[PDB]
Parts: structure tokens; C-alpha cells; sequence
């Protein structure tokens, strides 16, 4: 195969690969990890609580 | 003549007393407070549309 078919092969699999770390983000997204580590409040939504 | 009656001049009075002693108390607040429930869900649709039902 040519180095031109190679080189649009690989950057096709660069580009999913982008793609499925924008998904992971957004997976990690929905488990709110703490931004800092401190003393936490009291919730200010409980369960069943719709977010935006 | 006569008629001085002196009194007793030494009297050195009652009181009245009581002893305390140790004890143990308990100290304890009333403070003021609202009940809030355990979970509230605000039902918030997700469409958009009519409510038929």
C-alpha cells in the first residue's frame, strides 16, 4: 500500500481516538469529582434532582 | 433619781446559712429550627411538547 494511504489511515485512527477521549470526558463528567480537597457543606439538591 | 437602763451591748447576731456542696448539672440549649424531608424531587420535564395526560 502506499505511504499516502498510510498517512490518511493513521490520521483517520488519530482522529477516533480524539474522538473517544471527548466521550471519556464527558463520562467523567457525570461523577462530579471534588475540584479541591477541603471540608465539604451540605447538599444543596438531593437525589431524583434534575441538573443543567 | 435613776432611769438609765443600760442594754446588753454585746449581741453578736444571727444569720441565717445554708452549706452547699459539689453537685453535678447537666448543661443544655433549645435552639429554634425548621424541618426540611429527607429527599425533594422537583419533577422538571426533559421534552418538550403538550401534556395530553
Amino acid at each position: 500500500v502506499s505511504k499516502q494511504q498510510y498517512a490518511d489511515a493513521n490520521a483517520a485512527y488519530l482522529q477516533s481516538k480524539a474522538a473517544v477521549e471527548q466521550a471519556r470526558i464527558n463520562l467523567r463528567y457525570t461523577k462530579v469529582l471534588s475540584p479541591i480537597s477541603g471540608r465539604i457543606g451540605r447538599s444543596a439538591v438531593t437525589e431524583g434532582a434534575l441538573v443543567t | 433619781c435613776g432611769k438609765s437602763e443600760a442594754p446588753p451591748p454585746a449581741q453578736t447576731p444571727e444569720v441565717g446559712i445554708v452549706t452547699l456542696e459539689a453537685q453535678t448539672v447537666t448543661l443544655n440549649t433549645e435552639l429554634p429550627g425548621r424541618t426540611n424531608a429527607f429527599r425533594i424531587a422537583e419533577v422538571r420535564p426533559q421534552v418538550n411538547g403538550i401534556i395530553l395526560k
